[PDB]
């Protein structure tokens, strides 16, 4: 009969989180007026065939994560946890997913000291992917708590809230994939 | 709470109004075309009242007035247990130092004193997080 | 010490006497004061010995006038 | 001295959460032993006599003493571990009060 | 153009063969070798105990 | 089979030596379960592994002053003048397969030994434990914890490397030299000449391999024999009586928790001796007078002797014709620290007059005097110690190392009575904390609005209540008292199952009822007890 | 409040943030220098090297 | 090269006027005169990035350059023509010289370090504090052509060790010594800095003392 | 401005009827709650 006070705090955070990424995201845009024709310019080369997949797994996360919103909303603690553990593990090879690209991208000489482009990059990407690593955290942080006590409607609203970090990291990667890899 | 979400719908009016003129007024007679720094963050400032605001779009519709939503409720309307408000706890002062501690390491970048604040940070903020959640000891 | 002002009186070393800590603080000050002999040729530190001694003697002072005209215990 | 608490950690027979403990505290044991079992290996086929600097053998060496003791602290730390999982959870809770009569 | 700063000890004027100096090692505190020469300072320091 | 020889063998040792009444009287003694009662262990632990990496080092140690010229196969190094002692620390490291990892694990082991008795002794001054009669118990220690420092002090010294060899040069050389009337005497005699000689490396290996060692080992024997007869001082609580211990009997539980306690304790030093580098001493060099390198540290457990160096002004006296040098200030001061240590428990019955016998032990919060006492010296001791890394600090952190100087010169004497009055202050606030609970109960965070708009907190009284429903006010028994309701087991529990697959529900039926039934009787039991005592 | 944990979170982020930055003054260069500002490339490592700008940064 | 010296008096004019003159007489107060210094000097100075400097206090810090390989050679050579001193080493192809700069025996150069050098930048070039606000930097990042500098025209208060207190192959000596105690691994573990004991207590009170006790939590009971 | 000063730790022992942006005043002042209505406007 009353609006959740935790949810209300978390999306109202959410939204300022946003302004966060607004700073990347002018920076990013600055130095691609500035490019001069070639975004990205060499020796950089961006490939499709590993960012997709790993796009479509961080997309694919929020399915299971809502999936656990609707067991915790039900009260099933047990399909909560499984849900949630799958969408750790696969926010966790988003990760390892975007380090295996950072790791190749190095090697061709695409670097935060070596151009402009590198620079907005890295720092649009790394600090999504430092979003996706604390969201894991929230997961395990989240899922510890279910093992402590019994489940409680308190304890449901935290589950929820925890989803809406959720999908608000994977909805701005969505921005940042499009940008990057199809806006160049 | 219809009134909590106009507000917002109201800022959110503006602030798309005022990025759109921005952007339209920076393409045209601006050097350098399209000012993408400002242009990027009116963009974003609308989205974050878009966001708050929908959100309390969908909550004000699914419940129905509240005691304080009433413009003749009576005080006794509000009887009853209002929820968990933390009476102490000394975990927040030991998040700031963890964070501190982070923030100074990465000043003077000094690589070990950043991983040193991050384990803090963590075990502070799991601290918080499970302060009145943990159960009693078992021997 | 009584219990309302320390609530386990009873239960362990809780009264320190009052000329003790005088005693000590005046010797905190003149310790601070005899540092400035020495080969040091910078005057920087010896202000700042000369504020915390005057800060521990003001703080002394205060302490002991109010505890002689009565208003504190 | 007297016992005035003592009951069995398992009161209730054929429980799921019995075995799946008594699985937990087997877990720990055996990490305890293929630790050991690698020490054994790593000390006895691990190349571990310096190297020069900017030689092909560096890396390897370099790895030689901590594998020595990743492998000896696991081994030994899961034991323990176990051994303590076992008393917490198997073996029966006691309060015993003991007269001084110093 | 550093040597009119030079002041010179009782017993040891002509110590110095011009603008050659030479100072024992060995700090007079507890014996660690103060090697720790500023050339623009002309500070000798102990890095034992900061003398 | 199996069984039929444990009997046989009982038998047998019974009828040769009778250790039955004796034997069960040690498997029946009950030891209390708190967790700072393991501190002591920690240090006894890292002792025996101490032993055990010590003896294996003395197989292949060469402890001579001798030069000779560097032949191994450590490249940076060949050809180099250097003591057999520095040769062999490298043949250690190199030559021998485990080597490193067993010189580090050592060198690991002697900081864990010397920072577990720093915990142990607080939990013994903070808790009252040295109070009668375990005044000398108390002195034991105190003996321990100063033959553990020079015992690690000589022990790094042995490989004669430019790092230790630097610290012999000043603290044992200069400090004892600087001695007035037979300081110089004392120094003959330790070096057997002038610095460096050539018997101080294979004089310090002796003291270092037995006579050090041995003593310990017999203060500690005294140490366990008397903390195993005196018996052991508990925490107030249901059933904790003057009279009485509360616990659990050696066998099997704390034999159990001992023994398993032992092999993480050794995985924790065994991983740290491989995974963290400690005292490389090739990249330091043999030890040569005209050489010195900045950051000249000892140990840590030697830091504040050397921060009382570096802290010190530069005060001298020059009595007719002879000198009195900076050194002697340290060495008095020095000692004065170890006199006051040993003959505390003394100094405060003087002073408070308390001469009873004790077995309860006080919470710090109790006793608000010693508690901020022993808050000032663990801050003078903190800032000693980092005094002498304030070379290293300086570098690091950006201050004038000029600043540090003074920093800790100023801050030598404020921050002490800084920490005397904030910890006296503290100490007394909690126990305001805990009377809130005592006449009010546990507060447990839901707030209710009244029908007249009043707001209050639901409180959890602890014991009886009025016919108002207030509760009624008891009275501080020197234990610990609850303040969060998650505590007192508000939560409940989640569900019996797997961490992802429920079990079915008449299994969780039974088990919570059997939980719930076995913590009720150990309640009561206690409970019981406690009436008819 | 809402959250009254998170509250007091914010003094203590607050009071340590302030005297990180303010503790700038006790290092020997000095706290920072080019204007509350921090007007480009002025901040930059190669204008601003010291440590007292990185104080008032984090 | 008339090229190279038009070049690098235009470079210092906008750059290095303010603080050392017009004809590099030096300005009182607020810097030195650089006649005499020699290309050495300027190398090291720019290529480190330690200059231009920014402002005055008790040690200028190291920075990102300012210039790049062709403007530090006609900034050096401006300079040089200017009351002239060393000379950065040079390699057949007229580059700067890094990998001859190596010399073949590190033993010698090791000896020469801890004797030399040690004292100031710590037993493996880590760095150490100086008496009011100043430091040794640690010696990890700088190539082998910016050790020789330094040691040839002894930056702010390091001594100006010469071609005859400090052979050039003895240089070249120390060089390598310095350039491998970098790139050495540790061999057993990690390094914890190399500062020594200092990063060793507390790395043991933060892992060892944390772990035993709260293992000991686990293990025993509270109250 | 309608509870104790200091105010208790939940801030307020009771609560007054809420009909306007003076819910103090018209506690105080109930004589006034019939004037604020009538002038209210110009
Ligand atoms: C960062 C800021 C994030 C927090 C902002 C959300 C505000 C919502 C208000 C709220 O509910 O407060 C909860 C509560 C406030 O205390 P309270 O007043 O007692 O609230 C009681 C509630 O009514 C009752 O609520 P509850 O007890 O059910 O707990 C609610 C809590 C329960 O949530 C959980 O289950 C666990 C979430 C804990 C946060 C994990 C931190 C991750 C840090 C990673 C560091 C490495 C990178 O849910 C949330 O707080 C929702 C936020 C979802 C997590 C997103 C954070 C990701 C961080 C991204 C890093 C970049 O605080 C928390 O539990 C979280 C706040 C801690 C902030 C840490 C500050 C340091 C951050 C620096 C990191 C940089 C490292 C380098
Ligand atoms: C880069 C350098 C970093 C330096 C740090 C790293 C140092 C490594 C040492 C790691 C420590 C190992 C000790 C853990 C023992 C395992 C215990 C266990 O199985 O859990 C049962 C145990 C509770 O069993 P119990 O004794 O029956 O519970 C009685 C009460 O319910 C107890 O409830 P309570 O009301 O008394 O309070 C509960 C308390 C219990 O927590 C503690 O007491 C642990 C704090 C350790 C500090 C000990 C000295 C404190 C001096 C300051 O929890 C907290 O309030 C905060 C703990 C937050 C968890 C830490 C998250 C780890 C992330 C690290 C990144 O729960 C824990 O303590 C879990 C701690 C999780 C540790 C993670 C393991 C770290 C491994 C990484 C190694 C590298
Ligand atoms: C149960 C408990 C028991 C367990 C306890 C065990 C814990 C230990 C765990 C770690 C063990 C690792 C083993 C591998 C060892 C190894 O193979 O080693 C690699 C190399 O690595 C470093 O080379 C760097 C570069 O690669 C070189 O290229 C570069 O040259 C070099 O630079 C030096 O040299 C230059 C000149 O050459 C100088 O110019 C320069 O300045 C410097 O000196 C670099 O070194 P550096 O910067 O030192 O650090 C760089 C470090 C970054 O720091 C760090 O690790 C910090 C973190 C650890 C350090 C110790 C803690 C510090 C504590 C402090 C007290 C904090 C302060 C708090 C204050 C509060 C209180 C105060 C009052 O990055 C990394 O490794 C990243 C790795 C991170 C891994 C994290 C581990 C994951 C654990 C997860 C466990 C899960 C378990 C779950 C179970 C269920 C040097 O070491 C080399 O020698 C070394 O060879
Ligand atoms: C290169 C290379 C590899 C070389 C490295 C060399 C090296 C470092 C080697 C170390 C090897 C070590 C240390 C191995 C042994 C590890 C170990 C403890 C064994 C594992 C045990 C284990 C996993 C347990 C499971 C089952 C089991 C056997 C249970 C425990 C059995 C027993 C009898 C326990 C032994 C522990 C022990 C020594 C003590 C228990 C007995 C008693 C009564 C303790 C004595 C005692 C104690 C402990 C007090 O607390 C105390 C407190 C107050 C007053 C007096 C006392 C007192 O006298
Ligand atoms: C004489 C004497 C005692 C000197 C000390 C004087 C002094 C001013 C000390 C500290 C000064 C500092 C920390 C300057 C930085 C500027 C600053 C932010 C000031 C403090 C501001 C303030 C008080 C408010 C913020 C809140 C707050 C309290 C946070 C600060 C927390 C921090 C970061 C403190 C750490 C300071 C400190 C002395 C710790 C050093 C510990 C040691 C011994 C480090 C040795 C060490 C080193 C050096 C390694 O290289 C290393 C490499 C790899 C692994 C490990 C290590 C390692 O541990
Ligand atoms: C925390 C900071 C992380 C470390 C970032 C870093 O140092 O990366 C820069 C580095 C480029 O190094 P470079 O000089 O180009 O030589 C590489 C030769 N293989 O290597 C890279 O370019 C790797 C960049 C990885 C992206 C990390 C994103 C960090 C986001 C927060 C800042
Ligand atoms: C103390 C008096 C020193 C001695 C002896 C040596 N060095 Fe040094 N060095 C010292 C300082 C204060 C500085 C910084 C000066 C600057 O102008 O900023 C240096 C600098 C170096 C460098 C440059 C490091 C860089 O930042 O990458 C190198 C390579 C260097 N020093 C090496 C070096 C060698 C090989 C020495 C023995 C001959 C030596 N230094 C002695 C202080 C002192
Ligand atoms: C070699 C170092 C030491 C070892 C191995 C050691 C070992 C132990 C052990 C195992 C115990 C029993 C467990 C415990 O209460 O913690 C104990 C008790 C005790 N120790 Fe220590 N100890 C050492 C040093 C010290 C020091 C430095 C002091 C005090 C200065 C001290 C004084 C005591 C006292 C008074 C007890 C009484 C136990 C009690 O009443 O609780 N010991 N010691
Ligand atoms: C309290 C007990 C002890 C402490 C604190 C201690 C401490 C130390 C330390 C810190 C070192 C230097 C380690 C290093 O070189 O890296 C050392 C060296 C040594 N210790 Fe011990 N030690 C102790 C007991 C013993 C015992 C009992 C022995 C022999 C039985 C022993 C034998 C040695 C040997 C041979 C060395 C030198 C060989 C080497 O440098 O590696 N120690 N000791
Ligand atoms: C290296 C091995 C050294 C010897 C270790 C011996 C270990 C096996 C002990 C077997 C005990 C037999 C118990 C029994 O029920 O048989 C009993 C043997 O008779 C005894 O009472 C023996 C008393 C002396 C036992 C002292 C042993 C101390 C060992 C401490 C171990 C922690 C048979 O009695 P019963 O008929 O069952 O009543
Ligand atoms: S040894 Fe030179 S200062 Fe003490």
């Amino acid at each position: 009969n009353r609006p959740n006070m935790v949810s209300v705090g978390t999306i109202v955070w959410l939204s300022s989180e946003l302004m966060f990424f607004a700073g990347l995201f002018a920076m990013y845009f600055t130095a691609r007026a500035q490019a001069g024709g070639a975004w990205p310019p060499e020796p950089t080369e961006l490939n499709l065939a590993l960012a997709v997949p790993v796009t479509l797994v961080l997309i694919a996360s929020s399915f299971t994560c809502q999936m656990g919103v609707f067991a915790a909303e039900r009260g099933d603690v047990f399909g909560l946890r499984r849900w949630y553990v799958i969408t750790f593990l696969m926010g966790l090879f988003f990760v390892l997913g975007q380090g295996y690209e950072y790791i190749h991208l190095v090697e061709h000489g695409t670097t935060i000291p070596g151009s402009a482009y590198g620079s907005v990059f890295y720092l649009a990407t790394g600090f999504h992917g430092l979003h996706v690593i604390g969201g894991l955290v929230a997961f395990v942080l989240l899922l510890a708590r279910t093992k402590m006590s019994k489940f409680t409607p308190a304890q449901a609203t935290a589950a929820i809230v925890v989803s809406y970090y959720w999908h608000f990291v994977d909805i701005v990667w969505i921005a940042l994939f499009a940008t990057i890899y199809f806006v160049r | 709470m219809h009134i909590e979400a106009r507000l917002f719908e109201i800022l959110t009016a503006f602030f798309a109004l005022a990025a759109v003129v921005y952007a339209v007024l920076t393409a045209m007679f601006a050097t350098g075309g399209v000012e993408w720094a400002g242009t990027t963050a009116l963009v974003l400032t609308t989205g974050l009242t878009l966001i708050t605001g929908t959100f309390f779009r969908f909550v004000a519709r699914r419940l129905d007035t509240r005691p304080e939503d009433y413009e003749d409720a009576e005080i006794s309307d509000g009887a009853g247990e209002l929820g968990f408000f933390a009476p102490h706890s000394w975990w927040p002062i030991l998040i700031s130092l963890s964070f501190s501690t982070a923030a100074v390491g990465a000043a003077l970048w000094l690589p070990w004193l950043i991983a040193a604040g991050v384990a803090f940070v963590i075990t502070s903020v799991c601290g918080l997080v499970f302060e009145y959640y943990w159960g009693p000891e078992k021997h | 010490v009584d219990v309302e002002d320390v609530p386990s009186a009873e239960w362990g070393w809780s009264h320190m006497p009052i000329g003790v800590m005088h005693i000590g603080g005046l010797l905190s000050a003149a310790f601070l004061l005899v540092m400035m002999r020495g080969n040091h040729v910078g005057h920087v530190e010896d202000w700042f010995l000369i504020g915390f001694a005057a800060v521990i003697v003001a703080l002394v002072g205060r302490n002991w006038w109010l505890r002689r005209r009565g208003w504190i215990r | 001295v007297e016992t005035i608490f003592k009951e069995p950690r398992w009161p209730v027979p054929g429980t799921k959460a019995e075995k799946r403990t008594e699985r937990l505290v087997a877990y720990w044991l055996m990490l305890g032993g293929l630790s050991g079992l690698a020490l054994l290996l790593v000390f006895l086929f691990w190349p571990w006599e310096y190297q020069p600097f900017g030689s092909e053998g560096e890396f390897l060496y370099s790895l030689a003493t901590p594998l020595y003791g990743l492998t000896f602290g696991l081994s030994i730390l899961s034991i323990g571990i176990g051994a303590v999982l076992f008393q917490k959870k198997f073996i029966p809770e006691e309060i015993s009060v003991q007269d001084r009569h110093d | 153009a550093d040597m009119h700063r030079v002041i010179k000890r009782k017993g040891q004027e002509s110590f110095n063969f011009g603008e050659l100096f030479a100072y024992t090692k060995v700090c007079s505190h507890l014996g660690c070798p103060s090697s720790l020469y500023e050339q623009q300072t002309y500070r000798i320091l102990c890095p034992c105990h900061q003398s | 089979d199996f069984a039929k020889l444990a009997a046989a063998q009982g038998d047998a040792i019974d009828s040769r030596y009778h250790p039955s009444a004796a034997v069960r009287r040690q498997l029946n003694k009950v030891f209390p379960t708190h967790w700072s009662f393991l501190l002591g262990e920690i240090a006894l632990y890292s002792f025996i592994i101490l032993l055990l990496t010590g003896v294996w080092l003395t197989l292949f140690f060469d402890p001579s002053m001798a030069h000779v010229t560097y032949d191994g196969v450590y490249q940076p190094l060949r050809g180099v003048q250097m003591s057999r002692a520095y040769e062999t620390a490298l043949d250690i490291s190199f030559e021998v397969r485990g080597g490193l990892f067993v010189r580090q694990v050592h060198h690991w082991a002697a900081l864990m030994f010397a920072a577990s008795i720093m915990v142990h002794l607080a939990r013994i001054f903070f808790t009252g434990a040295f109070r009668r009669p375990r005044e000398a118990n108390w002195v034991i220690g105190s003996l321990l914890l100063i033959l553990a420092m020079f015992e690690g002090f000589f022990g790094y010294s042995l490989p004669d490397d430019l790092l230790s060899g630097t610290g012999i040069r000043a603290a044992l050389s200069g400090i004892t030299m600087g001695i007035p009337v037979i300081g110089t005497w004392m120094h003959w005699a330790l070096f057997g000449g002038d610095f460096p000689g050539e018997i101080l490396i294979p004089r310090l290996y002796a003291l270092h391999i037995l006579l050090i060692p041995g003593i310990i080992l017999a203060l500690i024997g005294a140490h366990l024999a008397l903390v195993w007869f005196q018996k052991h001082t508990q925490f107030p609580g249901p059933g904790r009586t003057e009279t009485n211990v509360v616990g659990v009997r050696v066998m099997p539980v704390f034999a159990v928790k001992s023994g398993a306690f032992f092999a993480m304790i050794t995985g924790v030093l065994g991983l740290m001796g491989g995974l963290l580098t400690i005292n490389p001493i090739w990249n330091l060099g043999p030890y040569k007078p005209s050489q010195v390198s900045a950051g000249s540290q000892p140990d840590f457990y030697m830091m504040w002797t050397d921060g009382l160096i570096r802290l010190w002004p530069a005060w001298e006296f020059y009595p007719f014709g002879h000198t009195i040098p900076q050194g002697v200030w340290v060495a008095v001061g020095m000692g004065l620290v170890f006199a006051l240590l040993i003959a505390y428990p003394f100094i405060e019955k003087k002073v408070t007059g308390d001469d009873a016998h004790h077995n309860l032990l006080q919470r710090p919060r109790d006793v608000p005097v010693r508690t901020a006492i022993g808050s000032m010296a663990i801050a003078l001791y903190l800032l000693l110690t980092f005094a002498c890394m304030n070379d290293i600090i300086a570098l690091k952190f950006h201050i004038s190392l000029n600043a540090t100087t003074w920093i800790g010169r100023i801050g030598m004497v404020v921050l002490p009575a800084i920490v005397y009055f904030v910890a006296y202050r503290w100490a007394i606030s909690l126990q305001r904390s805990d009377r809130e609970v005592l006449e009010h109960g546990v507060e447990t965070g839901i707030i209710k609005r009244l029908p007249h708009g009043a707001y209050v907190e639901l409180h959890q009284p602890l014991g009886p209540v009025d016919e108002h429903g207030h509760p009624i006010p008891l009275e501080y028994a020197g234990a610990p008292l609850p303040k969060r309701m998650n505590k007192l087991g508000s939560g409940g529990a989640p569900g019996t199952g797997s961490f992802l697959f429920p079990d079915p529900a008449v299994e969780h039926e039974a088990l919570t009822e059997a939980a719930h039934a076995s913590e009720h009787k150990s309640l009561t039991a206690l409970k019981e007890h406690q009436d008819r005592i | 409040v809402a959250f009254p944990r998170l509250n007091a979170l914010s003094f203590w982020l607050f009071l340590f943030g302030a005297l990180i930055a303010i503790a700038g003054f006790i290092t020997p260069g000095g706290a920072a220098d080019f204007g509350w500002t921090a007007y480009s490339p002025l901040t930059d490592a190669i204008h601003s090297p010291g440590a007292g700008g990185d104080l008032w940064i984090m | 090269q008339s090229a190279l010296l038009r070049t690098g008096k235009q470079l210092f004019e906008t750059s290095c006027v303010s603080c050392h003159g017009a004809n590099l007489q030096g300005v009182p107060d607020r810097g030195p005169s650089l006649i005499g210094t020699g290309e050495a000097a300027v190398y090291f100075q720019v290529s480190t990035g330690r200059m231009p400097a920014m402002r005055g206090e008790a040690q200028a810090p190291s920075k990102p350059p300012h210039f790049d390989e062709s403007q530090i050679d006609a900034l050096g050579a401006y300079v040089q023509a200017n009351g002239g001193g060393p000379t950065v080493p040079r390699d057949d192809h007229g580059a700067v010289a890094q990998e001859s700069l190596i010399g073949g025996d590190v033993a010698r150069g090791g000896d020469l370090f801890r004797l030399n050098c040690a004292s100031c930048h710590n037993f493996t070039g880590k760095g150490g504090a100086l008496s009011s606000g100043k430091y040794a930097p640690d010696l990890g990042d700088a190539n082998p052509a910016q050790i020789y500098t330094a040691m040839l025209t002894g930056p702010q208060n390091m001594p100006k060790f010469s071609d005859r207190q400090l052979t050039p192959d003895e240089k070249r000596d120390i060089v390598a010594y310095v350039r491998e105690s970098a790139e050495t691994p540790s061999y057993g573990g990690y390094g914890l800095g190399g500062f020594g004991p200092a990063p060793e207590g507390m790395a043991m009170w933060i892992i060892g003392m944390v772990a035993a006790i709260g293992v000991a939590m686990w293990i025993g009971s509270r109250a | 401005w309608a509870t104790s000063c200091p105010p208790p730790r939940h801030n307020f022992t009771e609560l007054p009827r809420i009909r306007s942006e003076r819910p103090a005043f018209e506690l105080h002042y109930p004589h006034m709650v019939e004037r604020m209505r009538a002038e209210a406007h110009v």
